[PDB]
């Protein structure tokens, strides 16, 4: 039941200071902590991804590299999960995450995923994959996509663990990627231990019942993490409100070297 | 500032593994047998000296 | 007093002091 | 100035978890058929209490050597990220199963990190893993373009051109698969008989973790210098109430000097501050001993 | 020791190597090499092992 | 000299070498390096560097 | 002269084995395996420090 219905256009915009998450599970307050981890670079050159379905294969899957930052201003019901793996076929294990009205059904089996996978709404997964065998993992928990409001996600595949980070930040009517800082809070961890080099985004589609599916458009953004050293500022209450990327420009390099956010006049 | 900075640098040196497997002595004592525990504490002792 | 003739604008005593005091540098670099 | 005064801890309290599930070590430890060195099977262990005294009680293991942990101290610590691997190798290859060891099975079948911590076990398997006609069920990757990464499995059965003669889909001259079967026979002496090797890969940190030993839980006390154990972390400090707002995903707390100052007990979810017991230098004021002896 | 001329000499019924991989021979530095040459029937080639 | 293969500085570091393929003398010179320094006024005043 | 001799002595110190088998970091990296190579570099770095 694999059908090609999603055609897509790409743009480019600035990441600003989005994509900072909590490196660990330790409480720190009123400190300046410098960490080296996989982050999304400041003012990085992100790709704006515009998938439009109107009632051929024009939705290729995106490489994973060292991790993926995902952002979207769409409503909850529109974007309904992601797909991860290397070959996306039955010869390798694949990880599927599908959010819904009640919760989420994270499941790692050997899926024979479709070229253009999408969830059609009850909910049916037949358009997502044709088969699923040798399933080795499953996890159900409370949904992480719940209702203007930005939804930001960060994924890594580090030493066998499939980390997930999320956060909700309401925004006004300006550039979707706003200024300021809004750290991602860690919400689900995953003992999977599989090889992933390529991912695809899932989209919900409503049957037309009148062109078998209703037309819809979804806007989302895709970044890629790199090994970068950050200097996070934990406030009085232990929340990250500021960060400096040590490898962005000389001023940030000096800020990182002096372990301070203000630099006095001089040569360093 | 010089005095405070020297003291803070001295305190920070306790967090360094200094060629050992763990920078905290209690973990080394509780995890390992005496013959190699002594090796680990020797690395820590000479570094801290 | 400074000597106008010398390009370095140094007094004769200063010139004598400069002269009397003198791949190692590359290796150190 | 003579000495330093310090108040000693009154009593010891040990805090552990409360879940009770015997850990299925028997599944790994009497697995009738074991995986090959190139196709090693890994099993994760979590949410269990681990008793290693039974391993010592009944033990046919000739080689029981641990790299990062003391075997007798195994029951007193809490672990997480715990994996059990499985393979069968030669008798002379047990030395190659170690960090930084150069060997064909080391390079192309099983790599161990330089900073590996855990217990590796080895025992003979002549009775079960050997056959009089030759047990060829175990194969090893002899040829590979590059050395494997630690804890990485190579299954791809790409027919290897062992020379300058292309296979062209026909295995033959200078074309043998990278996997070769061991010629295990009971008649062979030590050093060539099959050996069963299992590595336990506990990742030990300073955290609540999941897996824990058989140590029983004790009640908590407040405002008293006590030496306390929280999931393998041993310290001496007073236990006081907390006003720090700990995040749910957060368990431990560290101060400016990266020192534990607030902890969330696994058995009871509360935040307790760590303050070391009072101490200070002692100075003795005395006149000359000739004049008097009061101090 | 240029093993390439050995490899390219002629099609070989058996090029089995015991104790050493054929690929590493070029990059491995030996002290002495002994070449033993004889003629046997095909059925007894497997006996030379 | 014909026997001499490598040249060394005063401070016992190589400064010259002789190519084995072709009998010529080459001066080994290190790749350029130096300390990067950043000149800036106060961040409160401005951000240019 | 004091400053020049101090620099000369500091540079000269690199050529000494300092209790290790070799004074060349590349040699010890190429010849030997990461554990004992780590031991040798530990000796070299502590001595140079
Ligand atoms: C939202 O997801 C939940 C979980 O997958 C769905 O509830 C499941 O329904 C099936 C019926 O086939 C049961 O077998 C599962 O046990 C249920 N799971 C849980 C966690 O209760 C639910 O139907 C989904 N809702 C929608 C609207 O699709
Ligand atoms: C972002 O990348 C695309 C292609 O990789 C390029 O065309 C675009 O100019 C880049 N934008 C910036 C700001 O560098
Ligand atoms: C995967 O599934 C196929 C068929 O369902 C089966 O033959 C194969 O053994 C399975 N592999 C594993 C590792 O379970
Ligand atoms: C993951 O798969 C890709 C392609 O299948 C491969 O190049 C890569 O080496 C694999 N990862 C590891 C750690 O081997
Ligand atoms: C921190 O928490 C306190 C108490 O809830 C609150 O008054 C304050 O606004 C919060 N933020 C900062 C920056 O102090
Ligand atoms: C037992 O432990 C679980 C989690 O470790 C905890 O949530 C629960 O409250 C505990 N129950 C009792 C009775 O202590």
């Amino acid at each position: 039941q694999c059908v090609n219905l999603i055609t897509r256009t790409q743009s480019y915009t600035n990441s600003f200071t989005r994509g900072v998450y909590y490196p660990d599970k330790v409480f720190r307050s009123s400190v300046l902590h410098s960490t080296q981890d996989l982050f999304l670079p400041f003012f990085s050159n992100v790709t704006w991804f515009h998938a439009i379905h109107v009632s051929r294969f024009d939705n290729p899957a995106l490489p994973f590299n060292d991790g993926v930052y995902f952002a979207s201003t769409e409503k909850s019901n529109i974007i309904r999960g992601w797909i991860f793996g290397t070959t996306l076929d039955s010869k390798t294990q694949s990880l599927l995450i599908v959010n819904n009205a009640t919760n989420v059904v994270i499941k790692v089996c050997e899926f024979q995923f479709c070229n253009d996978p999408f969830l059609d709404v009850m909910e049916s997964e037949f358009r997502v994959y044709s088969s699923a065998n040798n399933c080795t993992f499953e996890y159900v928990s409370q949904p992480f996509l719940m209702d203007k409001n930005l939804r930001e996600f960060v994924f890594k595949n580090i030493d066998g663990y499939f980390k997930i980070y999320s956060k909700h930040t309401p925004i006004n009517l300006e550039r979707d990627l706003p200024q300021g800082f809004s750290a991602l809070e860690p919400l689900v961890d995953l003992p999977i231990g599989i090889n992933i080099t390529r991912f695809q985004t899932l989209l919900a589609l409503h049957r037309s019942y009148l062109s078998g599916w209703t037309a819809g458009a979804a806007a989302y953004y895709v970044g890629y993490l790199q090994p970068r050293t950050f200097l996070l500022k934990y406030n009085e209450n232990g929340t990250i409100t500021d960060a400096v990327d040590c490898a962005l420009d000389p001023l940030s390099e000096t800020k990182c070297t002096l372990k301070s956010f203000t630099v006095e006049k001089g040569i360093y | 500032n010089h005095n405070a900075q020297a003291l803070n640098t001295l305190v920070k040196q306790l967090s360094s593994k200094f060629g050992a497997i763990s920078s905290v002595l209690n973990d080394i004592l509780s995890r390992l047998d005496p013959p190699e525990a002594e090796v680990q504490i020797d690395r820590l002792i000479t570094g801290r000296l | 007093l400074p000597d106008p003739s010398k390009p370095s604008k140094r007094s004769p005593i200063e010139d004598l002091l400069f002269n009397k005091v003198t791949d190692l540098i590359c290796a150190q670099k | 100035q003579t000495s330093n005064f310090r108040v000693q801890p009154t009593e010891s309290i040990v805090r552990f978890p409360n879940i009770t599930n015997l850990c299925p070590f028997h599944e790994v430890f009497n697995a009738t058929t074991f995986a090959s060195v190139y196709a090693w099977n890994r099993k994760r262990i979590s949410n269990c209490v681990a008793d290693y005294s039974v391993i010592y009680n009944f033990a046919p293991f000739f080689a029981f050597k641990c790299y990062g942990v003391s075997p007798t101290k195994l029951n007193d610590l809490c672990f997480t990220n715990v994996y059990a691997d499985s393979f069968v190798i030669r008798g002379n290859e047990v030395s190659q199963i170690a960090p930084g060891q150069t060997g064909n099975i080391a390079d192309y079948n099983y790599k161990l990190p330089d900073d590996f911590t855990g217990c590796v076990i080895a025992w003979n398997s002549n009775k079960l893993d050997s056959k009089p006609s030759g047990n060829y069920n175990y194969l090893y990757r002899l040829f590979r373009k590059s050395k494997l990464k630690p804890f990485e499995r190579d299954i791809s059965t790409e027919i290897y051109q062992a020379g300058n003669k292309p296979c062209n889909g026909v295995a033959g001259p200078n074309c043998y698969s990278p996997l070769q079967s061991y010629g295990f026979r009971p008649t062979y002496g030590v050093g060539h008989q099959p050996y069963r090797v299992v590595v336990l890969s506990f990742e030990l940190l300073h955290a609540p973790a999941t897996v824990c030993g058989p140590k029983k839980s004790t009640n908590l006390v407040k405002n008293k210098c006590v030496n306390f154990n929280f999931n393998g972390l041993t310290g001496t400090g007073v236990l006081t109430e907390s006003n720090k707002k700990f995040l749910p995903f957060q368990q431990f707390g560290r101060d400016i000097a990266d020192t534990t100052d607030a902890v969330r007990d696994p058995q009871t979810l509360e935040i307790l501050d760590i303050t070391p017991c009072s101490f200070g230098g002692v100075s003795v004021i005395t006149p000359g001993t000739n004049t008097s002896n009061q101090v």
